């Protein structure tokens, strides 16, 4: 809970502790409370060397003779002597010592290459062994689940897996090799990362057992595989709730980077939800393509676009996010599941764009009951007009709608625009629908409506002759209707 | 920093199932720029091949004393001479008894070489590993250097006859055949090698077309600095690899490489 | 568009460092005293800028006017245009002068003709033609409070502060009238204030090897005292008219090969830090009379070629900026991220934000950020409660086409917000600040007051 | 901005009309300034005429008493009269002073 | 006309002797070696069942073909011999209705210019199929021909253009980050970049025909699955 720690001097043991989390951000330094003598529990053994901690409630101790390395438990208490618990008697040197994934069970290694976990109440029973000695390794609970990208909610059992790098720099699982010369390597919820000795960060999606040695090193990856790093940079800590790494500079300053994988988790755990603010938030902030806010599932939008519209209280944002509309899937082109679906497989071969000529097949397929840009303004514009306030609230939206398509209705949008009882208001209409459109088109319309003030209005902005538009309405204003 | 030396997919330098393999072949090809000498490789092939690791490199060189191991070595040069070979591979410590040393420059050139028929001469220089190999026949390393030199020794010789006369033959002969030589011929600045001496390179371009893999040690580029002497290339060579396992290949990458009182590091850039 | 860069020149005096050494430094040429007599010192007089200022009797009103009618004369049309100060030490000459030479300067572009320095910079904020800031060339004997109040009250946006070594016989053997550490309580209370600034380094000289040359660039960019946010590499070159060229005379000096020279420059490129802008390692030099050294017009042009057989290309701004617009938009650019570094620099925390593109490393937009500390601080401004300052904003994001969806008719107008609302963030949240300040030029008082920061003094503040 | 214009104004009852009620079209510059002072004073204001033709920026007006002619000043020392145009319609500088080039005490190229 | 009415169809009936060829020529350096197409003539050239002997005459290879079922080392043997020892196992011009066998010559570099065109006299016959690479990166001696202002006669390399029916080239497929100006340039001063030697490389056909202009196209072939695609 981060709130106890733990620190060892010689012959004695010293325990702080904070109120909260929310305190220490308050400014209240952390208090030391808890002080332990060795003679009281241990009788001067020779050695006090590493310490670890297990559910906020198990403090570890090792205790090193010249061959035999004891491990003590205690079962914290108050401020008053935390009582002895069994201390075990081992046979063997210990050389690495962690925690678990969950902090609940110890696991350590042995100076022959055997990692082994205990429990918290004397309970022993072996894991594994290394091929080579190793500086570091981590333990990792790997679910046990059947499918590939985890598709499944019966929240199948688990195992322990304990990775492992050497002090060469190769990172090994279990038993499985990887890349051949690496230097850091990081292990949270279903997430590795590790960066090679061409420091370059590579993630690993933990989906299930059965690993295999992952690909020789490629250019470029469509998923978020690989990234490219600064050089000296090892890793620090990962931050998956705000999506972000921290790292450490080999001049010694610290660096913090957003790699779009778990800003992905994030807004698709936000899509999930059904809220359509925060995950906007999200996806605009980090220049991720606002498409995906329903292209990965279109089913969803088409039922939901009425509380879409109320969520998102902007005019501007709406605005915006409607003429940020393509047609392609952005689920298979920027942001696939390849993410973390298939294992060992080839890499991303940086995509290069289509030749020009080759793209007019699609101009030429075109129809209105195609394209989802059509279908979504459609939606939009039905779901917008069923209510007279809403179309005083977002004309704007409306406008949008109407210049989003293929076969504009311009003389909708010069319709709408008529209504109004202010004169400076459609003027900030007419303004707005020029600047997605030329104006010369804009001022066709206004001559097929049959109106004389629009057409001269729009011929405002047309920049074109006086001799344009002075006879053709001197002519125009004054004669019979028919 | 360092970075481990491996040459194949097997995650080995010298696999030994190759010379467990009856009736093969294999040839390697080594070409190094002659402002540098590529002896740090030849030392550290010779203890692969007998200790079975880099002894120079990735492993110490304390034990370095080949000589009696149940393997064998045979190296042959024209370049130097038996008292060189003797003095200094000693003391570089490569092993004598286990080991066959010869050479072809101390009192060869007076009247043994000079004023007598070619045909004589090539079939005696070919007799002279002909017979000394057949004691040890198949745990055996020979490698020669720079043998197009004795191409300039005999009065009129082209590519084709010395070729069909002296390589073929060895490697025939023998397991495994390793071919060390230099590559000053290219590098002549403003001037063609191509006009009218292009009997030396069809040599090499033969040489290359017959290897099956391909060392090039070669100079940095326009200048010199200290923490770094040399660039070592990796390559696939003409011939394919005559063994019986399938999954074989050659690995390809690049090296940087820094020599130092006989200690050599290898990195990436 | 339209960023301008017109150089004017002071008339000529004697730095007073002088007097309590007896010269000039070594490697400075001409001044007042040499043959040429009528030209500020570091500068020989034969430069363009130097006719232009001989003809108007070294007066700002007419240099300004005439370098920026020829400019708008030869085909571009000038909005933002950014003064320059240079020779000697310009904060030496009495009180009037500099007033008066700053109200000049303004009212050229304003179109004012008053006084009061007060209503001149008041009337400038309103003008059109905006500035952009000043650059002030000054010493570190001449960079306390009440010099500082003045150059804040001026207007000016960025010193350059010359150390030329970090060794310490250096400083008296070259005639240089201050000990290197005192540079460093230059750099801490300079920065509070706001003032980017940058540095000179010069690679050889008299009593200097190769390796000290090395370690010393090594320890000016790793000590968290000697990171700055730019830095200038001037190759020593022996004028005759230098103190330097006696030394050659007298056989008391030798110099470097090109082969040296060129591996020490590469060397050095090979280690900037991201945040510094390398300004310029093909500096301008008087060409002919230069007696010893190599030339120097193509360096970068062969160090570029060495980091290519060595690899660890450079990784300074200038060389991955795109630029305002359609720089280098001839291909679409790839993945755009933001990336966010912070680093320890002259008793206090700096944070520094870009939107970059990692897979191929330029850079579109970037910005900086200090955590105002309480052993510097002197401000009333900022000795009331915790604050926090952008030092600068720079914004080439600009940019109409972009990677990743950019806006189709709205063009990345709103890009700057992005950066400007994320320093609030963690303005708010991380630095716990109660008040966040920007400086800025006179000239670009608006883009920023109407984000809602409101006028204080010579900043733009606002609250939490 | 170098460039010299003209507004006319008048008191009611000769004050331009046929812009109120009345089909004409109207240009987006041509707008007319009417202003009602008092309960017995209304004035109309139009724009007449674009006077250009200067090297820098204009530093004195000053008006006549027997004709429709103004002077003007320039920074460049050059004096300009401008007079209207009774062919064209669009005014036409009369006569042209200071043709001297000086810059300064000290002259190189140009004036100033 | 109605026959061969898609290049692809022509190449595999080219490669399995479906038609009939007297002399095919395929020329290749040291960018790409060619002991591949030999590989492809194997593979093809089953399909239809053709176990018929396959004689590989060799100058400078040292290995034993597998894929080949006989094996001649000519090291030893001058011209005359040359011919003799090859019409036995070939179907040599006698029994004028026989079936037919395949040759594969390793190299012809090693071969004097003066009997290039009796060692396709002697041999010529509706039985056999004369295959052999060129190296275009040796150039041959010529001290022996002495060519001064009267001893002259045309190069081998025209020659063996000449009396060829069908050509093939042999290209590598650049994929990485060597260009063709680099290459040549490193090839030159030897230094031998990666991105060499690979199996998926580059074609160009010359098929001629009797009383009539040849066809000239191009094509990509790999070497793992054995199909070719021809040239957009
Ligand atoms: S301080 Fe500047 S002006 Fe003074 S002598 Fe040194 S270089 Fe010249």
């Amino acid at each position: 809970s981060n709130e106890i720690y733990a620190a060892i001097n010689k012959d004695v043991l010293i325990f702080a502790a904070v109120p909260s989390i929310e305190e220490m951000k308050k400014g209240k330094h952390p208090s030391i409370v808890c002080e332990f003598p060795k003679s009281e529990f241990t009788s001067e053994v020779d050695s006090l060397r590493q310490v670890a901690f297990i559910n906020d409630s198990i403090v570890g101790v090792l205790l090193d003779t010249d061959n035999l390395s004891r491990i003590a438990l205690l079962d914290i208490q108050d401020i008053t002597q935390p009582t002895l618990i069994t201390i075990v008697e081992v046979y063997d040197k210990i050389v690495l010592l962690r925690s678990d994934f969950d902090y609940n069970h110890l696991v350590y290694e042995t100076r022959d290459g055997t990692v082994c976990q205990l429990d918290a109440e004397g309970q022993l029973m072996e894991i594994t062994k290394f091929p080579q000695l190793v500086r570091d390794f981590r333990v990792k609970r790997v679910h046990n689940t059947s499918a590939e990208d985890d598709d499944n909610w019966s929240a199948e059992s688990s195992e322990l897996v304990a990775f492992g790098i050497t002090n060469n720099g190769k990172l090994f699982a279990n038993q499985v090799l990887l890349a051949s010369a690496v230097t850091s390597l990081e292990i949270t919820d279903s997430f590795l990362l590790f960066t090679t000795a061409q420091h370059n960060l590579q993630f690993v999606h933990l989906n299930s057992t059965d690993f295999k040695p992952l690909p020789l090193v490629e250019e470029g990856v469509e998923d978020e595989r690989v990234r490219a790093i600064e050089r000296g940079s090892i890793l620090v800590s990962v931050i998956p709730s705000k999506s972000s790494v921290v790292l450490q500079a080999t001049r010694g300053n610290l660096e913090t980077i957003y790699p779009r994988i778990m800003v992905l988790a994030e807004v698709r755990k936000n899509i999930m939800a059904k809220r359509y603010k925060e995950a906007f938030i999200v996806c605009r902030t980090h220049r991720i393509n606002l498409d995906i806010l329903h292209d990965y599932a279109p089913e969803l939008f088409i039922e939901n676009l009425e509380v879409f519209i109320n969520q998102i209280g902007r005019v501007d944002y709406l605005n915006l996010f409607i003429s940020c509309l393509s047609e392609d899937d952005v689920t298979k082109t920027k942001y696939k599941e390849t993410l973390y679906s298939g294992i060992s497989k080839s890499f991303g071969m940086e995509p290069a764009p289509l030749t020009e000529m080759q793209i007019y097949m699609k101009k030429k397929m075109f129809d209105p009951k195609t394209s989802k840009v059509n279908k979504i303004c459609d939606a939009v514009l039905n779901v917008l007009l069923s209510n007279p306030e809403y179309k005083k609230k977002y004309l704007q939206t409306i406008i949008t709608a109407y210049a989003s398509q293929n076969p504009q209705n311009l003389s909708a949008a010069l319709k709408l625009i008529s209504e109004l009882e202010n004169s400076e208001e459609k003027d900030s209409c007419v303004t707005y629908l020029c600047f997605l459109q030329d104006v010369n088109v804009v001022y066709k319309s206004a001559l097929s409506l049959y109106d004389v003030s629009l057409a001269l209005l729009v011929a405002q902005k047309s920049q074109m002759d006086p001799r344009e538009y002075l006879p053709f309405l001197q002519e125009l204003q004054d004669n019979e209707p028919l | 920093q360092r970075q481990d030396l491996v040459l194949f997919s097997d995650q080995s330098v010298l696999p030994a199932h190759f010379f467990q393999d009856s009736n093969s072949h294999n040839l390697f090809f080594i070409t190094h720029q002659s402002c540098t000498q590529p002896l740090w490789m030849i030392n550290a092939l010779v203890e692969t091949h007998v200790l079975g690791s880099p002894s120079s490199l990735n492993e110490s060189s304390s034990s370095m004393l080949p000589s009696s191991t149940r393997s064998h070595a045979v190296l042959a040069s024209f370049i130097h001479e038996q008292n060189y070979f003797t003095n200094s591979l000693n003391k570089l410590k490569i092993p004598s008894n286990n080991y066959n040393v010869l050479d072809f420059l101390s009192d060869f050139i007076v009247n043994n070489i000079h004023n007598k028929p070619r045909d004589k001469i090539l079939s005696d220089v070919l007799a002279k590993f002909s017979a000394a190999i057949q004691n040890n026949p198949t745990d055996t390393i020979v490698i020669i250097e720079q043998p197009e030199l004795l191409l300039s020794l005999v009065s009129g010789l082209t590519c084709s006859e010395l070729n069909n006369k002296f390589i073929t033959p060895l490697l025939r002969q023998c397991k495994v055949l390793i071919i060390v030589s230099n590559s000053d011929i290219f590098n002549i600045d403003e001037y063609d090698a191509s006009v009218h001496s292009s009997n030396l390179q069809n040599f090499y371009k033969s040489s290359f077309i017959k290897s099956m893999i391909n060392l090039n040690l070669n100079p940095l580029k326009t200048g010199f600095a200290k923490d770094v002497t040399g660039s070592l290339h990796v390559c696939r060579g003409g011939a394919p690899i005559a063994t019986s396992n399938t999954s074989l290949h050659v690995v390809e990458n690049e090296y940087l490489y820094l020599n130092e009182k006989e200690s050599t590091k290898l990195f990436y850039r | 568009s339209g960023i301008a860069v017109v150089a004017v020149m002071c008339k000529p005096h004697r730095c007073p460092h002088i007097a309590y050494t007896g010269n000039i430094c070594v490697y400075c040429p001409g001044g007042p005293d040499s043959d040429f007599e009528y030209s500020t010192q570091s500068y020989t007089g034969y430069e363009p800028t130097s006719m232009r200022a001989i003809r108007a009797r070294y007066d700002p009103y007419e240099q300004a006017r005439g370098r920026v009618e020829q400019l708008k004369q030869l085909g571009h049309s000038i909005d933002k245009v950014e003064y320059v100060l240079m020779g000697g030490t310009f904060m030496s000459l009495p009180k009037e002068y500099r007033e008066d030479f700053i109200v000049k300067l303004h009212n050229a572009l304003s179109g004012f003709n008053g006084n009061d320095i007060d209503e001149a910079i008041l009337y400038s904020q309103q003008s059109l033609t905006k500035c952009v800031g000043i650059t002030i060339e000054t010493r570190p004997d001449y960079c306390t409070q009440t010099h500082l109040d003045d150059m804040l009250k001026y207007g000016c946006t960025r010193l350059e502060i010359g150390v030329q070594s970090l060794y310490e016989d250096v400083a008296r053997d070259t005639n240089r009238g201050h000990t290197v550490r005192s540079v460093c309580e230059t750099f801490a209370v300079s920065k509070d204030a706001g003032y980017k600034v940058v540095s000179h380094m010069m690679p050889d000289l008299p009593n200097v090897g190769m390796e000290r040359d090395i370690e010393q660039f090594k320890e000016y960019f790793e000590n968290p005292d000697f990171r700055t946010d730019g830095l200038k590499i001037y190759p020593t070159l022996v004028i005759r008219g230098t103190g330097l060229y006696e030394l050659w005379k007298t056989g008391r000096y030798k110099s470097y090969s090109a082969n040296a020279l060129v591996d020490l420059v590469a060397r050095i490129l090979a280690l900037v830090p991201p945040w510094t802008r390398i300004y310029r390692v093909q500096r301008d030099i008087p060409m002919p009379l230069v007696t010893s050294g190599v030339d120097n017009g193509n360096l970068r042009e062969l160090a570029l070629a060495r980091m290519k057989d060595l690899g660890t290309t450079c990784r300074d701004v200038r060389t991955r900026e795109v630029g305002i617009q359609e720089v280098h938009h001839k291909v679409q650019p790839d993945q755009v991220e933001l990336i966010r570094r912070d680093y320890y620099a002259n008793g206090g925390w700096e944070t520094f934000l870009s939107y970059e593109d990692p897979k191929k490393d330029i850079l579109i937009g970037l910005l900086r950020l200090r955590k105002a500390s309480k052993k510097y601080t002197y401000r009333k401004e900022f000795t009331s409660q915790r604050t926090s300052i952008v030092r600068e904003l720079h914004v080439y994001g600009s940019v109409v086409p972009l990677h990743s969806r950019d806006p189709r008719k709205f063009q990345h107008q709103g890009f700057g917000t992005l950066l400007m609302e994320e320093a609030e963030r963690i303005a708010k949240e991380e630095h716990g600040s109660e008040k966040i300040s920007v400086i800025s030029g006179v000239g670009v008082r608006n883009y920023y007051g109407k984000l809602g920061y409101e006028l204080d003094g010579p900043y733009m503040s606002k609250r939490i | 901005d170098r460039y010299i214009r003209l507004w006319r104004i008048r008191i009611n009852d000769l004050i331009d009309d046929s812009e109120e009620d009345s089909k004409k079209l109207t240009l987006l510059s041509n707008k007319q300034y009417k202003f009602q002072i008092d309960d017995e004073l209304r004035v109309g204001i139009n724009f007449e005429a674009l006077i250009m033709g200067h090297d820098d920026w204009i530093s004195s007006l000053q008006w006549h008493e027997s004709r429709l002619q103004l002077l003007a000043a320039t920074a460049d020392t050059s004096l300009m009269v401008w007079e209207p145009d009774e062919t064209s319609g669009i005014w036409v500088c009369s006569l042209r002073l200071g043709e001297m080039s000086s810059k300064g005490a000290s002259t190189a190229t140009g004036s100033s | 006309a109605s026959s061969s009415h898609n290049p692809v169809i022509l190449l595999k009936r080219i490669l399995s002797l479906t038609e009939s060829s007297p002399f095919i020529l395929c020329l290749d350096s040291i960018a790409q070696t060619s002991y591949k197409l030999i590989q492809e003539f194997v593979h093809q050239s089953k399909s239809k069942g053709n176990e018929y002997p396959i004689v590989y005459i060799s100058f400078e290879t040292v290995n034993k073909p597998s894929y080949c079922t006989q094996f001649i080392d000519a090291t030893q043997m001058d011209f005359v011999h040359l011919v003799k020892q090859i019409i036995s196992y070939l179907p040599a011009a006698t029994a004028t209705q026989a079936k037919k066998h395949m040759v594969i010559i390793d190299s012809l570099n090693y071969i004097s210019t003066e009997y290039i065109t009796r060692f396709l006299s002697e041999i010529a016959s509706p039985h056999c199929t004369m295959v052999a690479t060129y190296h275009k990166d040796i150039k041959d001696e010529n001290r022996t021909v002495i060519p001064d202002w009267n001893n002259n006669y045309p190069d081998k390399l025209t020659l063996l253009q000449f009396m060829a029916t069908t050509i093939v080239d042999i290209d590598v497929v650049l994929t990485g980050t060597l260009d063709t100006e680099e290459v040549s340039e490193l090839l030159n001063e030897f230094r031998i970049p990666r991105g060499l030697n690979n199996d998926i490389f580059q074609l160009r056909l010359v098929n001629k025909r009797k009383s009539g202009r040849s066809l000239e196209y191009d094509f990509i072939v790999n070497s793992n699955t054995h199909e070719y695609e021809l040239l957009s």
